[PDB]
């Protein structure tokens, strides 16, 4: 029963194509709740769920000029990295950033986060104990330097296990109806000839929520990591999620194979055979 | 640096025709972030198709939902078309009901 | 809501 706010943020450099594209997007657990996108019209924080909808103009717009300074910290970082890594201003290039806060059931803050990444590689992380950063290369280090002698881990913390830690419980309690259900997945197997002499047993997995969840297939008890396609885990597009786990098989042995689901809202794991 | 991205066609729900549903196209595992993604019916470019916002995994590859609603003709073919600098050319997934 | 708070890299 534990719950998370992250928020993400994606800036790309666009040489002589104008300035960086930039999009951030918050999320309580697995649920967009705000987006700002700065190739859209409305240059705003948006709300993406029901329950944010009720927060007032002074919301609005302090998210809006939060996420607005945010983008101007990412456009000049563009420009220092290229610096850092010894690059010249033709190529993109790309930073991201993902910081939040995980509570338990109960409201209690459990830990908070922050990562950076320079063209979709480790930059620079926040530690666990949120005293302390570690730097992934010599150029990162030099930022390391910087946001130690600024005392930045102090500001941060601050907000990640205090600030988002009171937003993430205003909103469990506004968003209620709807972020504490949890949906069981449905479960089915199907049955592909790929031959004469060979078929395809897929298992599915349907309609569950939260996202997590693991599908195995087994073949007389001992298992067959190697012998398994397993599609990443995608979303329905109302809210749900879907995966499928598939094993290609000899006809006429299907009975020797079993699936096996796990997800949290499942009371016991599940277990299919054709 | 550079990652193709996965690419995976198919509906909301499962598909019966006549009845208007979902049809999505789930691109990730990519890096760099551009990328081109159309739907198709019968090797024509859908008009209304919405996408998600960018956002990313934990091992900072990108994913994004394209979707359209449609209603399935057992006639009508539909793909997701997707461009990206790691394919020599724009990759064609075809949408099995099976997958 | 995020975080109001940015030092430059």
């Amino acid at each position: 029963g534990s719950h998370s706010m992250r928020y993400f943020f994606t800036s790309v450099s666009r040489p002589g194509r104008g300035e960086p594209r930039f999009i951030a997007v918050g999320y309580v657990d697995d649920t967009q709740f705000v987006r700002f996108d700065s190739d859209a019209a409305s240059q705003r924080m948006e709300p993406r769920a029901p329950w944010i909808e009720q927060e007032g103009p002074e919301y609005w717009d302090q998210e809006t000029r939060n996420v607005k300074a945010q983008s101007q910290t990412d456009r000049v970082d563009l420009g220092t990295l290229r610096g850092y890594y010894n690059q010249s201003e033709a190529g993109s290039h790309t930073i991201q950033i993902m910081y939040g806060c995980d509570v338990g059931s109960d409201g209690r803050f459990l830990r908070g986060y922050r990562q950076d990444a320079y063209d979709g590689k480790d930059y620079i992380a926040l530690n666990e104990d949120l005293r302390s950063w570690t730097a992934a290369d010599m150029a990162a280090q030099i930022t390391k330097r910087k946001w130690e002698a600024a005392h930045e881990a102090e500001q941060l913390r601050a907000y990640l296990d205090g600030t988002c830690v009171e937003w993430l419980r205003r909103y469990l309690e506004n968003g209620k109806e709807t972020l504490q259900r949890t949906d069981p997945p449905k479960t089915h197997m199907t049955h592909h000839p790929i031959s004469d002499h060979e078929a395809t047993l897929r298992c599915w997995a349907l309609g569950f929520y939260p996202a997590e969840i693991t599908l195995t297939w087994q073949r007389d008890g001992e298992d067959q990591t190697q012998d398994t396609e397993l599609v990443e885990t995608r979303p329905a597009g109302d809210g749900t999620f879907q995966k499928w786990a598939a094993v290609v098989v000899p006809s006429g042995e299907e009975q020797r194979y079993t699936c096996h689901v796990q997800h949290e809202g499942l009371p016991k794991p599940l277990t299919l055979r054709w | 640096i550079q990652r193709t991205p996965k690419i995976q066609v198919y509906s909301r729900h499962p598909a019966e025709n006549g009845k208007s549903n979902f049809l999505n196209c789930y691109v990730s595992g990519f890096h760099p972030s551009d990328i081109e993604v159309d739907l198709l019916k019968n090797g024509e470019r859908i008009e209304k198709v919405e996408h998600s916002d960018l956002s990313f995994s934990k091992d900072w590859s990108f994913y994004l939902l394209y979707y359209t609603e449609f209603t399935p003709t057992e006639k009508d073919e539909y793909a997701c078309r997707v461009n990206h600098v790691t394919l020599s050319q724009p990759k064609i997934v075809k949408w099995d009901r099976d997958m | 809501a995020h975080h109001g708070g940015w030092t430059t890299k």
